[PDB]
């Protein structure tokens, strides 16, 4: 099961090293999830001086398991019951006319806070281009993440595209093309 | 005066039926305590083996003299021996799959002898019956009522699926992002709100069954006020193809209202 974790308030830790054309940098976070009424607070922080990315690139990559879930459709939930032994999170990320995101995380419980610890990798993205030229505004959008179950994983796979609003007024789009799968043996239901 | 049946008695059963076209005869043994509500049995296939379809559709089909019952509620089966009962059931699925047997319980060498003969017909082949995605049976209410100069009974019961997947659904998000303004360091706040949906019906998880049971005793014997059993199933073991199943129930009556 797992949904007894989240039953209320989940302090939550949050790692990630990334690089980005050849640019290195580590973020690290800190705050507390709800996952009854499916909230995040949480403060991000790059150890390693400026970030070479724009913060909201970062944000789809930097805790689903937090989403909540109504009570019908709580046997839905794959996040909550892979819990405490946690999942593994695959993104590959196309950035329209420019490069590509690719990230591993491995979300679980370490002791009563619940630990995601990234690895990002990007590649071929230009240096004029919004991304590495710092050209996005700093917010989000609303967004629909659908998920579908992928068969031999025992796990899901998720696509969507995230529109990160661009300074000069146009929109800059990111493809998002995600698996899961988890880490303990066995069922998951 | 508990001279007919005991503390304990032991049953015999023989069923013999067909369910999409498939012939089969089961023959078991049982035992239990009768006043406590409680019994077990163990079931071995012996005719057209193994059976195509979901054994759970003909657990239920396998004992109301072992119902508890309180001393203000007329218990109708067990005084309706040494002579006996029969009851015949209809089992309506939602799929249309629909189950029908027709019983005979009499007690002979102290000993109780179940004979059942049943059908089923109209499952969908692809539905869960014929594809073995049964989990067994959720714990159940039947309602208890006399009519017809007969006890009658009645069950929404609900059979558990297969775990299969998440299916399809979708999650909304909503997400702010902020500046501490004191923070030295380049940095994010963020606070982000996520709800799923997609799905309404609630229910992927069970297969429903509407079912009717007559009871009659073969001798006029006292008829209780309508009244609720409560009952619950459990395989208690088997082996790979269920040719061999063990069963356990706990059955007690009580007050309607």
């Amino acid at each position: 099961k797992g949904e007894e974790l989240f039953t209320g308030v989940v302090p939550i830790l949050i790692e990630l090293d990334g690089d980005v054309n050849g640019h290195k940098f580590f973020v690290r976070g800190e705050g507390e999830g709800d996952a009854t009424i499916g909230k995040l607070s949480l403060k991000f922080i790059c150890t390693t001086g400026k970030l070479p990315v724009p913060w909201p690139t970062l944000v789809t990559t930097l805790v689903q398991c937090f989403s909540r879930y109504p009570d019908h459709m709580k046997r839905h939930d794959f996040f909550k019951s892979a819990m405490p032994e946690g999942y593994v999170q695959e993104r590959t990320i196309y950035f329209k006319d420019d490069g590509t995101y690719k990230t591993r995380a491995e979300v679980k419980f370490e002791g009563d806070t619940l630990v995601n610890r990234i690895e990002l990798k990007g590649i071929d993205f230009k240096e004029d281009g919004n991304i590495l030229g710092h050209k996005l505004e700093y917010n989000f959008n609303s967004h629909k993440v659908y998920i579908t179950a992928d068969k031999q994983n025992n796990g899901i796979k998720a696509n969507f595209t995230i529109r990160h609003n661009v300074e000069d007024g146009s929109v800059q789009l990111a493809d998002h093309y995600q698996q899961n799968t988890p880490i303990g043996d066995g069922p998951v239901l | 005066n508990m001279a007919i049946i005991k503390e304990f008695m032991r049953f015999k059963v023989h069923m013999e039926g067909s369910v999409n076209g498939h012939e089969f005869e089961i023959e078991g043994e049982g035992e239990g305590h009768p006043y406590e509500g409680t019994q077990t049995a163990k079931l071995k296939v012996t005719k057209g083996g193994p059976l195509p379809f979901a054994w759970d559709i003909l657990s239920p089909q396998f004992s109301k003299a072992y119902v508890k019952h309180p001393a203000d509620i007329p218990d109708y089966l067990k005084l309706s021996f040494p002579e006996g009962f029969t009851w015949e059931r209809v089992m309506n699925f939602e799929d249309g799959g629909v189950v029908t047997v027709t019983q005979d319980s009499s007690l002979q060498d102290g000993e109780f002898i179940y004979k059942v003969k049943l059908l089923g017909t109209n499952f969908p082949s692809d539905g869960p019956v014929m594809q073995k995605k049964t989990m067994g049976w959720e714990a159940s209410t039947e309602r208890m009522y006399p009519e017809d100069g007969a006890l009658k009974g009645e069950i929404n019961q609900r059979l558990k699926l297969k775990d299969d997947l998440p299916d399809d659904h979708y999650l909304s998000t909503q997400t702010i992002l902020s500046k501490d303004l004191n923070e030295k360091r380049d940095h994010m706040v963020l606070l982000e709100y996520v709800t799923a949906a997609g799905i309404t019906d609630a229910s992927g998880g069970h297969y429903d069954a509407e079912v009717k049971t007559t009871y009659k005793a073969k001798k006029p014997v006292q008829l209780p006020g309508a009244y609720n059993v409560d009952i619950k199933l459990d395989i208690t073991s088997h082996n790979e193809d269920y040719t061999i199943v063990e069963q356990y129930e706990r059955a007690e009556g009580r007050h309607s209202t």
